[PDB]
């Protein structure tokens, strides 16, 4: 039925402004409110504001008044969320939600329909590719991995053997260092008997910096 | 309440 | 305007057990305008209950909402492996909508000991001027663990960062990776490098170590 597609991720600098779109598809668009909810890494949900497209007047959260502008374009059936004077605390995933549709046209008030979410990273670091280092391995189970250190921004995708190896894979969440860069690790446990005969290649794909790395990890 | 407005719009539309 | 408080913070239950989450409001919520949402890692929040008790479309009847005014309750009769996630409440009785801080519902299993591994810094990174040691705590339960780094039996501080994986969808265990970052000179100056893990299901903390240069 109703579907909400948001725009891609964005990396902004402190003090600047960012604008996120939300194209709706299906059902009525004018007489149904669209809300925006953000969520910082590790934190919880947070209501920012809403708009009923048939009215130009919106409804903002008192905490965000002065920085949030929510406008709707009925011509394209698209909602817009704009945030000015960005700060590092604004680094969050911005979801665009729509109220629920019940029996007939009678609308609910809870947020039944949601978008995929836009990753807004408010930071001051520059785009940088990661340094991939091999975590060489030294009942019969051997653990090996790759250290994906010093990259910006999020995320980086990791696979093993071009994605053919999934069992025992543990790709850890990234940790934001004090230099503004990110860092994560990915490990996989394999039979120790298959070390001297199977090749293990960790694949790192950092799309923002256009960096693909195939690091071969072999035991010591 | 603001979240009631979207329901009032449904009334005069269909009633 | 209205501050929602969710209880408890973390809840450990087994599949088949009964779950009860409370959401208290600082003031009365008009017309029971309370909603319960579920959110899984990496995904968007999914609506469960609206109007304090009315179930959403496609939601199994094992989810039930109750309460009104200043106290609301979400009840999950029989738990299933796909019911373990984060739960939020949201009031919309006033124009200023607000959410709760969240109640995470994880899986309870038997105590699992971590498998402890240690990885020295690679030569490629050693020729870059920085040495990163890694300590892996593979597959354990509960989530609470403690990692300590020892460089020549001297404890470290303010120079290591840890990361914990999500809840495993098969064995319900956790894993932890601790990265210790040192300069190349500080690394080549010392000899022994160890990581000591303290956790439940362990008689005493286990130390995994290696000696630099062999």
């Amino acid at each position: 039925q109703v579907q909400l597609v948001q725009s891609g991720a964005e990396v902004k600098k402190p003090g600047s402004s960012v604008k996120v779109s939300c194209k709706a598809s299906g059902g009525t668009f004018s007489s149904y409110a669209i809300s925006w909810v953000r969520q910082a890494p590790g934190q919880g949900l947070e209501w920012m504001g809403g708009i009923i497209p048939i009215f130009g007047t919106a409804n903002y959260a008192q905490k965000f008044q002065g920085r949030v502008t929510i406008t709707a374009d009925k011509s394209t059936s698209t909602a817009y969320m704009e945030l000015s004077s960005l700060r590092s605390e604004d680094t969050a995933v911005y979801y665009c939600a729509r109220e629920g549709e019940g029996w007939f046209g009678k609308p609910l008030r809870a947020f039944e329909f949601w978008g995929q979410g836009t990753v807004i990273t408010v930071s001051s670091a520059s785009t940088k590719g990661p340094s991939v280092f091999p975590l060489a391995p030294s009942g019969g189970t051997a653990a090996l991995g790759c250290l994906v250190k010093d990259y910006f921004p999020e995320p980086v995708t990791v696979s093993w053997n071009s994605g053919a190896l999934t069992s025992g894979v543990h790709t850890f969440p990234a940790v934001l260092q004090s230099s503004g860069l990110y860092s994560l690790s990915s490990v996989v446990t394999v039979p120790s008997s298959s070390l001297g005969t199977q090749t293990y290649i960790c694949n790192v794909n950092h799309k923002p910096s256009n960096t693909k790395v195939d690091k071969k990890v072999e035991p010591k | 309440n603001w979240f009631d407005i979207t329901n009032w719009l449904w009334y005069i539309k269909k009633k | 305007e209205i501050v929602l408080t969710q209880s408890p913070g973390t809840l450990s239950l087994s599949p088949g057990e009964r779950a009860t989450l409370s959401c208290r409001a600082s003031q009365s919520v008009s017309s029971s305008y309370l909603a319960w949402y579920q959110q899984k890692p990496g995904q968007a929040p999914r609506l469960l209950i609206y109007g304090a008790s009315s179930r959403a479309t496609g939601i199994p009847d094992r989810f039930s909402g109750s309460g009104s005014g200043t106290d609301f309750t979400l009840t999950i009769s029989r738990l299933e492996p796909e019911d373990f996630a984060v739960y939020y409440c949201q009031q919309y009785g006033t124009s200023q909508s607000t959410f709760g801080q969240g109640t995470r519902l994880e899986i309870k299993r038997t105590v699992a000991a971590p498998s402890v591994f240690i990885f020295p810094p690679s030569d490629e990174q050693l020729k870059s001027g920085t040495a990163s040691v890694v300590c892996l705590l593979n597959n354990f339960y509960p989530r609470e663990a403690k990692v300590q780094w020892k460089v020549d039996n001297a404890l470290q501080s303010g120079n290591s960062q840890e990361s914990v994986t999500e809840q495993d969808s098969k064995d319900s265990t956790y894993s932890l990776s601790s990265t210790l970052t040192l300069s190349k000179a500080d690394y080549e100056k010392h000899k022994v490098y160890a990581c000591e893990v303290t956790h439940q299901g362990l008689s005493s903390p286990v130390t995994k170590s290696f000696n630099r240069g062999e």
